[PDB]
Order: C-alpha cells, then structure tokens, then sequence
C-alpha cells in the first residue's frame, strides 16, 4: 500500500537508494499502489557518480510491498521492505541487474525484462 | 580512433610497464595513449584525470598503488599498456601485472641511478625469463642525464644491455631521437616527428651504436656466419638487422635502451613502433605451465583462439553497479559471453612453493590458505577495462586481458578454463605479507560481517594474508608495509563498512612452574540444592618445557570417591587453563599434578565441589614456589646481500639476537640462520625491508620457548 | 553456402533491383539467396530476420531506408543483387545503386499498379541506357492480377515491353509458370520445381506468346530475314531467339516481365537463370567513361582482371567495432590485399556543376568543400559483404564489388585505380536536395566534431548537403524528405556524438537606406586616463541598389582633423557591417555618407573616439529615416502533371510567387518557371509532394534580393 508521500527503497544498479512517490498512476484519485503498478516519483538519495542524480522526476514500479497481498489461489505474499524498480516509457528497467526477490505479479502486468533480471521471482 | 579489437593474439600485444613508485608509468602510458588515438591529451598523473590514476588510494597517495589496464592499436596490432604500481609494498600487484604480461617495461627517470628496488624488480623479471626492454623516461629534468642512466643499465642488468635508440636534443628539452637499425633521425623540435637523415654532427658516434647493437643482437641471433660477415666488412641488410634483433628481444635475452620524453611527446611514436615489432608476441613468450585439476602437470598451452578454453584473472574488485571487476587474462582459446568457465582456485597445490615461509599459494589470507577449490561459473560481459569505463568487448581471443562481471566466486588469479575440460595455469608467486597487524571491532554485529569482509578483501587482495589467533583471542591482518595496509584497512572500512581502530598484537604465552610444592584444598559451600563439600590434597612439581601435563593418584584406601577423580581432574586443567600468576595469570605448561589424600563426606561431596577443591590445592601449591614465564622464540631465516650481512649483524647484536650462521643464499643474498624471541619479529619484516631497500626476505617459525632474560 | 567467388568479369552480374516503397524487394532477395543455397530459409522483412534489412534503421521503419548488397553465383555466373529503397525520400541511393550496377530490376507486384513515382524511378534508369526488366512479384495476393498489371507495363513502356515468361496459377498462389521461349511449363504444386511441357490449356494462349515475343524481339535481332522468315511460316529455333533476346536485352532496347513468388519460391530458379542468361555482362554494358586526374578524357577500359585497375567504391558505412566498410566497384584491374591503391576523390572538377546554395560537388562539410582529393591507401583484408559477416575475398577481379574494411580516408563514390594510372570514372547524378534543416549544437565539444562528423556522413551518403550560413550563422542541414531528415539527424546525433537540437532556418537579409538623412554623432567619455571627445556630423542619401559605399567629404575650415577622417569613414563601414535596425541590424549596403561638418578637442580627440562618433551618427541617420529590408528570391522550376497546374498555380498564388512561364516538360507533364521567396519554400517540399501525390518535382536556386512588400 504505497501512496503519496511514501519512501521506497531502488532494487537497480541506477544509482539512486531511495525515492517518493508523487503519483500513483493508472486512474485519477486513484489511492494506493500494490506490487506491479506504476508509480511517478523523485530521487532522494544517490550515488554521486550516478547517471540519475538527485531531484530528478522518474517513473517506477513497485516490486516489493510490507503489506500482505492476497492470491487468487488464496495464498499470500509479504515482504519486509518497500522496493521499486526505475523504469523507462516502454516498461523496460534502466538499469542492467535486478536485487532481491520480486512478486510474480508482476507476469501477469507483462514487465518481462524485470522478471527475467530478477534473482528470484516468488 | 577505431576501438582496438584485434581477431588474432599475434595481433595483441600486453605490457605490464615497471619502475619506482612515481617513475612516470602512468605519464608515459598516457602519452602513448595519445599517440595512438585513444585519449585526446596526456594527462597528467599528479592532476589525476589519467586512465590509470582514477582510484582513491592512487590519487591519495600521488603514484600508482593498484595496476590499471588500457587498450591501444596501432596498425592494427593491440597494444595492452599494463601500468604496475612502482612501491614495493604493492610489488605484489607488479607481480600479477608482470604474470599478466608478457613484456616489462622500465619506467626510470634520466636524473636518478638504479636503485636497489630496481635491480631486484629486474631480477624477479629476469628468474620468470620474462622479456625487459630498457626506457629511459623524465629526460626533461635539469639533472637527467641519459648516458649516465645507460651506462649504469649496462653494467647493472649484463652486457645484453645496450641502447637502441640514440635520444638529441639541446640538454633541457629533448628534440629527438636516432634510430639506430634505420641510421634516420626523428626529430620532434618543430612540433612534428620528422624520420630524416641525420645532419653528420654525430655521424661517428651513430655508426658505433650501429656497430655495437648489432653485434649484440647478432651474438643472440641464429646465422652464426653474421658476425663473420659484419666483421668482414660487409653491411648486413637493415630487415634482417631488425627481424634479428625482434629476435633478441622477443627471446628474453637482449634488453634495448629506448629514451623516452613523455611531456613532449618525443619518442612515442618510435617506441609503438618498437612495441609493435620488436616487442615479444603472446604466443611467443613462454607461457606459464599448465596443470591438470587434479595434482597432474600439463604441457604449456598455445596462446590460439581456437584452442582449449583457457583463462586466469589478474585483479578482481567490488562494484555495486556493474558488478566484480574480475580481470581475467585470457591465455588458450576464445572467451564469449554465456559461457560457464573453470574457476578453479589455483589449484593452490602447484603454488604452494614459493611464497617464503606461509606457502604462498593463492589469494594468501591465513584464513583461505591455497584456494585449492573448484568451481564452474557462467561468465557475464566481456568487456576492455578503460579506466572505470569498460569497453564491450563481442569477442575475446586469447593473448588478452578483460574484465568479466557477475562473477560470483571469482577470486584474484583464479584460472578460468572450459567446463568440459577443467584447466590450471601457473599463478604468479605472491610476496606473502610478514607485517601483522590488529583490528578490533567497535561491536558485535561489524564482527559478524567481517569474515566474509575480509574474504572478499583476500580475494581482491591476493598478496595480502589476514590472520586469526585462537591463542590470544584477536583476529590479526598481515600487511607488506604502512600504504598497502593503509589501502586495505580503506577499503575494509568502505567496501565493508568495518569500523575498527588498530590496536596491539599480542604474541602466545605461556607459564611454567619454577619450583616444587604441595597444596590443600578446602571447599565447602551448603547452598539451596545439594550440599558441596570436598577437601583435597595434590602435588606439583617442575617439568621440563614440552613436557605438557600429567597427572599421578596416589590415593590410599579410596579416601576420595573413584567418581569424583575426574572432577577434581577437570577443576584442577580449568584451574591451570585460567592461570596462577595473579587474574592475568597465563595458560600453565609442563605441569603434573599428584594426589595423595583428601576427606569425603557422606552427602556433602558433589562433582563441582570437588572440582574447586582441586583447584584450590592447586592454588594453595602455586602459593609456595615460584613461576617462571616462557616466551616463544622463533627461528627467523635472514636473507640480506653479503654487503649487508654486517648490517644484520650490528643490527641483531642489539636485538638480543644469535646468529647460528650466514649461508650465502645466492651470490648476492645471503641466508642468516637465527633464533629470536616472538616479541622481538612483529616489526622484523618492515625494518628490514627499509634497510636493505626491497632486498630484505625473511621467514619465522616457532621453535621453543624461553624465559625473561 | 559457398562464398560467391568469379575470376572473370564476364561470369560476374551486377543488377540493381528498384521499384516502389515495400515492393518486396528485401523478400525477394531473400528468396533468390535461399534458392543460391546461401541461406537455409526465407528471411521476413516483419520478423526481420532478413540479410538485406539487417541495419537498425530498415526494421525502425519496417521498410528499406538504406541500400544493401548480395553476392550470388548461379550457373558458374556471379550477380551481384543491389537491393534499394523504393521510397522517393532516398532517390540518390538508388542512383548511386543504377550507376554501380549494368542491368535495372523493377520489383512490383500485380496487386497494385505503377504509381507515378516507378514511373519516375524508369524514368531514371532510362536515362543511363540502363537496361530494365520487369518482375512481377507478391503473386500469393489474393487481388494480384497478372494480366492487368501486364497489360499496364506494355502500354506504359511502348510496345518493347513484352512478357517473356506466362504463368500458370489459380488466382491465389501461382503454382508455376510456362516458359514462352522453351514452350516448358513450370509446375511447383508438389513443392519441388518441375520442367514439364504445356497441357494444353493455354496452349493457343501461349502460341499466341511466343508469336509477340519473336516479333518483339526479331525486330531487335540484326537479321531483318527473320521477320520475313517468321512471317513467311517459318519456325525460328528455340537457340537464335534466345541469343537474339540476349543481346536485345544487353542493348537496353527490351523489356521483358517475368511473374515471381518470393514466398512460394516459386520461379527463383528461372529466375536466376534469366539473370544469368538474358542480362548484359559488365563487357556486355557499355563501362561508364573513365576520365584522367587532370580532366582529359580517356578511352573506357575494358571489363578485364589483365587491364589497368579501375575501381570505385559506392558506398561508405560507420561500425563501432569494425571501423569503415566501404564496398568497392571495380570495372578494370585487378586489386590484390595489401596493395597500395590511388584513392580519387571525385576529382571535384566533374561534379562542381550547380549545387545551389551548397554547391554540392562531393562528400561536402564545408571543411572538406569539394573532394577533389587525392591519396595512396594500403589496402587491408579483401571481404565480401554477406549481412554483418564478411566473407574474405582472395583477389578482386576486375567487374565485381567487394568490401573493404579499416579503409581511412575511402569514401563514396571515390575512384580507385593503380597509383601510376590514377583513373576517375564519370561519377553518378547526385540529386540536390532542398530541405533546409538548421540545427544548434547542445555543446562546444559537440561543435568541434560536428565538422568531422558531418564530412563523414556526406561520406556514407553524398546526397546529403551541409551549409553553414556565414550571415546568421547557422549550420543547416539539406535533406531530401521527411524520412531523410530524420535519418540525417539521427545519424549525426549517433554516429559522432553530436547532439544538436533543429532550430529555425534563418533567410538572409539586407539593409540599406530608404531616405536621405543626416547623423549627429558624440562620443565623449571621461575615464581615468585621457579623456575622449569627437563629433561627427554625416549626411546619408540613398543610392541605387548594388552602389556599395560612397565617401563624399565636406568638411569644411578642418573642424575635424583630417588625420581622423579616416577613422570616421572606417566607424561608419564598420556600422553598416553591423546592422542599423535596432539590435538584430542587417548588414547597411549600396549607402553613401558625406562627412560635412564635426567638432574635435585638442587633447580629447583619438581615431577610436572618431570612430564611434562615425557610427553613432550613422546610426542616428539610420534612425531619422526608414529603413529597406531586402529579402532573396529562388527561381523555381517545378515539374508538375498537367491535371494538378491549377491547384499549384493557385498554391502559388497563396504563396505569393510570380509566374514566369507554363512549358510543356512532356506530353503529360508542364514545367512551371516561377520565382519565390525563400520564406515560402522552407516548407514547400512537403506541400507539393502533397499537392502531387508525391509527383511533385522542383529545383530553386538564387535569383536576387527584393524589398519585403
Ligand atoms: N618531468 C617529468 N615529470 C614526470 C614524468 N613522468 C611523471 N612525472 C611526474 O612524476 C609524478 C608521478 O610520476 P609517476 O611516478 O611516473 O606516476 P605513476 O606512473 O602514476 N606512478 P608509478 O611510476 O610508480 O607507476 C607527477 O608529479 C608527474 O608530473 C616525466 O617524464 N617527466
Ligand atoms: N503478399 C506479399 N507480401 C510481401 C511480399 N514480400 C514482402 N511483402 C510484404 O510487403 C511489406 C514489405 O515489402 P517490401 O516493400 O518489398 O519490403 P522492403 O524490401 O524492405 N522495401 P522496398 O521494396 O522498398 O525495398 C511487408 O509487409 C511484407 O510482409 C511478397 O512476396 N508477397
């Protein structure tokens, strides 16, 4: 459950570490972002040599949440971290490798390239 | 230009350039650099916007502490300028380079005479047969002074060396050089290399440096009728001339002077050219031994793209971004990406010679002594380290080096070979570290990330050992001097986050019993549970050290029950385990406790009851002699040139030192046999070095003990 | 499969295929290699496993934007296939192709009709003599109507169009066809191509065929017996129509249509016989006139490896890794690796013919203003392009095409030859192009390197032209089209790491005065040194237009001192230079100023105070009257179809241009000559493709300058 002024942890070789999220996209007054949906947000904090600097407005998608999220299998998948992933237009990550696990909602949103790059996909 | 990409290793060549710390390496590598299109201007090394000099440890220090690799074409023959640190503290990274190279280059300055690191450098070139060509660089010092400079080259590294190339200029900044097998003149006074006849004002002295490199070149050539024909009087052909002296040169035998004017840019040219010709091929020089996985050597392995898979990394590091910077030198067959490679390590076997006493094998670090593992890793991209920027590399032939990222348990020296058929090169000898160190953590949870901290470190690290002392309870980092522990112990604390302050090393001690006495024990304690009540009576006498410890029951009537025998036992090893001199008390040795009497009680006696009482007679028996304190001397193998020896030997008078011989260890060194108290080799390795400037290799190994003097 | 490889020029074929945008084209190349054996399956342009439409740009458009090459050997005979865009966009790539090629093949298919750009594209290729055959293609179209499309190309092209080969289909997926000369049908049903005679169905159909076809083609036959013969009752044999097809053929005077399925693969192998047989020889087509460095016309070389070399590379193209790909023609001579080869540049002289603004003579950058070069190369490796691979080439025969990579200064369109006969073949028409693209440079770094990026490019394309303005000073880019801006921008922004951002194309103008009127100008100034005092009184009359600047002095008892007259003249030259409208001025032309009165200082005068005075009352002049800006005019001449002149016209009319003259270009087409001002044509490209359905051809070039009305 992120939403407006939330802090995330990055999971890419980016360069930044964390970032807030100014919008939920994907319809207007639309409140909370699960695992697989887009979000805009800014750099807070980053590697000083990075391609991506601070202050900068970017686009993400979440991939890991604290909040239990329901299956339709009636199975449930929790994390112990908030963490998105620095995306481009055409949903594909800007950076090179993947950290941590990633919920495999994100199959079913079509970010392929994010679920190959992952480690682990649970 | 075009991005160096050569299709054969013929048309590959690497150059681990040597020299002092600050000889100018970097400032040469940059110089030729741009002289072959890859870097716009030279840059310089104390600015640090170098290729080379881009870590923090190499700007901090102001010279080059970590080798660097850059890509150079020139014809369409690669060239792999190999930057080497020039401080003997790093002389294990030189040592990798130069493993990693198949030609050395001496970066010295006109202005300063070859000093003692220098000629050793040139020795540990000279016994691995790997080729030298002389460079003589920073001509544009007031003092430099290049005849002098090759005078001393010449008397010091044999008659094989001899100049090249024949430098001109006005004293201050040099205008050009002559090249002596082509008789032209390159001249770079008006701005622009000019290869024109030369003018006649040095027409003799020319035509003698002709005459001596030839017949130089000649005594290593094949033709044995050359000399008879350039003795005759007849001039042999000026290709032949060169194709021989490539010839020399190539075969580790012959070491040409090139003068070098790096802030000029004169010379650049003309040495590329060199490089490109007369230099030795990867294929050519003798690659190192191959080895079997399993123990078994195998024949040396052709440097051919086409041939087995074979590989051994050279440096590896730590990016969170791009991944392990393995720099791994491809030496058989063709290396592409998917492809899952041998990562053995070492096979450390085939390296436990060498290395001094701690059997330097792979990686050092005490606590990963010899690698000796096998494993099999898919490798990631290929890419030409250019700085931190890496150049994408589609293709890797052999006769290569290139950095490979995603690596998990790739390791500094680790060969890399096909999976199918598992390969182990010969590693570099690593210069083991003789200078330990302490490093106590701030907390518990740094502590527990520092194995796998200073595991890394290791593998980054080959020639650095890290210790653990189970003794004395403290981990211990062995470093070579003060700049590479100042790196390691940066890098421990930022690749790692280990927040530690150095503290002291404490050596292993021990006590012993001076004299012979008995004692009483008597214990009673009636706490809430069972009634503890035990009385004992044992005896102690001295023994000789090594003796360790023993005990004697001469109970009569079954005083003390049977039972309980092992807890007085146990209570009375605890009670010497935690000391008898005061609550420092330190591990007593050599000891053997006799029982003879105690009283037992129906109910009172218990296992811990009689386990203090033992150790209260212990006590009780301390109490009436004396106890001597032993420390561990260590037999120190001295290795010092012969000129040095009377150094050692004022030097050791001082130390409390014996000295049981000095055996010339070669016809320089020589090999001092000693023994020395533990306390007195901490700093040993330092001082030494310092003293006989780089010359200084020891080895330690406890032998006894001995008390205070 | 093998690689392609010919020893003599009579066994090589060097075809051109043309047509519309997405004929087909890529697919049918792709067959015609799968039937050579070269590739194992059809390629697809969507899925865009194609060879031809390999580069990044061909699958961004899913259309050819780019031309490639093929090498195919059939029958002992190699062609060689030049693919081409069909889009009008890239119309100079397909005449670079025409003028590199002997034959021209229109790819099209039956389901559509010639559109008028094919119609222009015939045009082009009738204009070089080039011989021409038809090929019909996409046959699996449902609405692909043979007979119609047949039909359209005989009364289109005059009666010399006449099918040569009449297939036998369903309507949806032509099984096969039947050979008019060989009387054979060709079936493919069962997936394996059968030779096998008619069974009749056509058979009146086909008799009627093979009665056209030799009349056609007897006609063109030298023996005017054989229409006699044929028309007397008399069976010509199956051989003589053949070899007189033949040579009809290689005398551009037939133009046969041959039915294909590049899906199917159904005709590929007649097909290439075709090519191999009926197609002109490089002997065969009349070689274009090889011309001497100096001007002097030269006899054409024979098509022979023996004769003195003669080659000229046609294209030029950037790879990161590989470096520059330049695919040489060579007519005469044999070139052999690592040869020193003369490198012509266009010898400027033979294409500084027009260019308008540009003048455009070859390989532009304004750096690099005309080619006109000349330099010796070392050649390296031979190569043969097959997609991204090269397969290496032995020797080059004389006749063929091949590519050669690391090539320094090599560049479109260059010829090459022997060193001692340096040679220059007659180059290819280059269409000017005329939209004007003004970009700015995000950087000085980007600047720098945008000269040499922008000569490199006109060297891969030479149809593209590059003017930097010296007036406004903008660097603006002359494209054929929307896709080829695109494509020019693109290119630059990658290639070379120039990144630029379009700006707006400034007209150049001109200023002058409408009026007479006088200046009063003061430049007094009290600094801490000395002081500064001049007055200056002008008088500025109008001139007629191109008067340039007139001095009259009238100045009157020497109040200004006549040492600093001319300081005043040179203040007001320099005024005019600088514009006197506001602070965007125009440069002041065709202008007198009379000088008849002033005021000076005694201490207080200097040449620089009188200077400023001059300009300032210049200036002062120029604001107490108005003020005449000039703006150019381009003379245009537009080919345009009689059925659209109205609409034009009265575009034109919205557009303010001045008729000059309707002239009949054909019998369907009128040249329309009209001046307008460049402010109206920096769009006008585009309209009129649009007011033409594409068929709308210009050409403009600067007239004068005129008042804005
Ligand atoms: N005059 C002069 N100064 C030089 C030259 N080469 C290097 N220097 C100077 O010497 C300092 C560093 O030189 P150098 O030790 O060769 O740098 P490095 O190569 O990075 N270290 P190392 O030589 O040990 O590999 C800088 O102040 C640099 O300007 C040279 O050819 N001439
Ligand atoms: N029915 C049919 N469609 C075809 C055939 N060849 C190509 N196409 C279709 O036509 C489109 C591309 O054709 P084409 O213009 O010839 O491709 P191109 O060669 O890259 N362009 P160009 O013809 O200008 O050289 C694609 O949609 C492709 O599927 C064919 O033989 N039959």
């Amino acid at each position: 459950m992120i939403q407006q002024e939330s802090r995330l942890k990055v999971a890419d070789n980016t360069g930044a570490k964390e970032i807030l999220c100014i919008r939920v996209l994907g319809g207007s007054s639309r409140r909370y972002a699960g695992i697989g949906d887009v979000i805009v947000a800014t750099v807070k904090d980053a590697i000083p040599g990075g391609n991506v600097k601070r202050g900068d407005v970017v686009k993400a998608v979440v991939v890991r949440t604290v909040k239990e999220r329901r299956r339709a299998d009636g199975s449930y998948i929790k994390f112990d971290e908030n963490a998105a992933v620095i995306i481009k237009n055409d949903n594909d990550p800007r950076g090179t490798r993947i950290f941590g696990p990633v919920g495999r909602e994100l199959r079913e949103k079509k970010f392929m390239k994010i679920v190959s790059l992952a480690p682990e996909v649970l | 230009g075009s991005v160096p990409t050569a299709e054969r290793p013929a048309a590959i060549r690497n150059v681990a350039l040597v020299g002092p710390s600050g000889g100018g390496k970097t400032t040469l590598v940059e110089a030729l650099l741009v002289a072959g299109g890859v870097l716009t201007r030279p840059g310089s090394v104390a600015d640090g916007s170098t290729v080379c000099d881009f870590d923090e440890a190499e700007i901090a220090q102001q010279r080059s502490v970590s080798l660097a690799l850059a890509s150079l074409s020139h014809n369409g023959i690669k060239v792999n300028l190999i930057d080497t640190p020039g401080y003997a503290d790093f002389v294990g990274e030189l040592r990798a380079g130069l493993r990693a190279a198949d030609c050395a280059l001496f970066v010295i300055a006109a202005n300063e005479t070859i000093d003692e690191p220098t000629k050793t450098l040139w020795q540990e070139c000279n016994e691995v047969q790997m080729p030298r060509a002389v460079v003589i660089t920073k001509l544009d010092h007031p003092r430099a002074n290049y005849d002098a400079a090759l005078t001393a080259a010449q008397e010091a590294f044999g008659d094989k060396v001899a100049p090249l190339y024949f430098p001109v200029g006005d004293g201050e900044s040099c205008k050009g050089v002559v090249g002596l097998l082509t008789r032209t003149y390159y001249d770079y006074s008006g701005g622009t290399h000019t290869a024109r006849p030369p003018d006649g004002s040095h027409d003799a002295a020319i035509a003698e440096l002709r005459g001596s490199l030839i017949e130089g070149v000649i005594e290593e050539s094949e033709d044995e009728t050359l000399m008879e024909r350039y003795l005759g009087g007849e001039e042999i052909d000026e290709a032949v001339l060169i194709a021989d002296l490539e010839k020399a040169v190539a075969r580790a035998s012959f070491f040409p002077v090139i003068p070098v004017c790096s802030q000029s840019g004169v010379g650049t040219l003309e040495l590329l050219d060199i490089i490109s010709r007369g230099f030795p091929a990867p294929p050519e020089h003798q690659l190192p031994e191959v080895f079997t996985p399993q123990g078994a050597p195998r024949k040396p392995l052709s440097c051919d793209p086409d041939g087995p898979l074979l590989a051994e990394v050279v440096k590896t590091t730590s990016d969170p971004y791009v991944g392990r910077v393995s720099l791994v030198r491809v030496f058989s067959g063709t290396i592409r990406p998917d492809a899952t490679v041998h990562v053995s390590g070492h096979f450390s076997a085939f390296t436990d010679t060498s290395g001094s006493h701690g059997a330097a094998a792979a990686a050092d670090g005490s606590t990963h002594s010899h690698a000796d593992h096998d494993e099999d890793e898919r490798i990631g991209t290929l890419s030409f380290p250019l700085g931190k920027q890496q150049r994408p590399a589609p293709t890797v032939v052999a006769g290569d080096i290139c950095a490979i990222g995603r690596l998990s348990r790739a390791e500094t020296g680790d060969t890399l070979s096909d999976k199918t058929d598992p390969l182990v090169l010969r590693p570099w000898t690593m210069p083991d570290p003789l200078l330990p160190i302490a490093v106590a953590p701030r907390a518990k949870t740094d502590e527990d990330k520092l194995s796998v901290g200073l595991q890394r470190l290791a593998a980054e690290d080959p020639t650095l050992r890290i210790e653990q002392n189970p003794e004395t309870h403290q981990i211990v980092l062995w470093c070579m001097g003060e700049a590479h522990a100042a790196v390691v112990l940066d890098a421990l604390s930022r690749r790692y986050g280990v927040s530690v302050d150095t503290v002291e090393l404490r050596v292993p001690l021990r006590e012993t019993f001076a004299g012979k006495a008995t004692g009483h024990g008597r214990h009673v304690k009636q706490s809430g549970g069972h009634g503890q009540y035990a009385v004992c009576d044992i005896e102690v006498e001295p023994l000789p050290e090594g003796s360790g410890f023993e005990f004697v029951d001469k109970v009569v009537g079954g005083a003390v029950p049977r039972q309980f025998i092992p807890s007085v036992e146990k209570g009375v090893r605890a009670q010497m385990e935690k000391g008898v001199t005061g609550e420092s008390g330190y591990p007593v040795v050599d000891i053997r406790v006799t029982l003879f009497d105690g009283k037992a009680h129906s109910v009172d006696s218990s296992d811990f009851a009689f386990q203090m009482a033992g150790a209260l007679a212990l006590r009780d028996a301390a109490a009436a002699t004396k106890i001597n304190l032993l420390e561990p001397v260590d037999d120190v193998t001295i290795v010092v040139p012969d000129d040095l020896v009377g150094t050692i030997m004022g030097d050791l008078s001082g130390r409390r030192g014996r000295v049981l011989g000095t055996d010339k260890h070669d016809a320089d060194r020589t090999v001092i046999k000693a023994e020395i108290p533990e306390v007195e080799l901490v700093r040993y390795a330092i001082d030494l070095r310092s003293m006989s400037h780089g010359a200084g290799q020891f080895r330690r190994s406890f032998a006894r003990y001995e008390p205070m003097p």
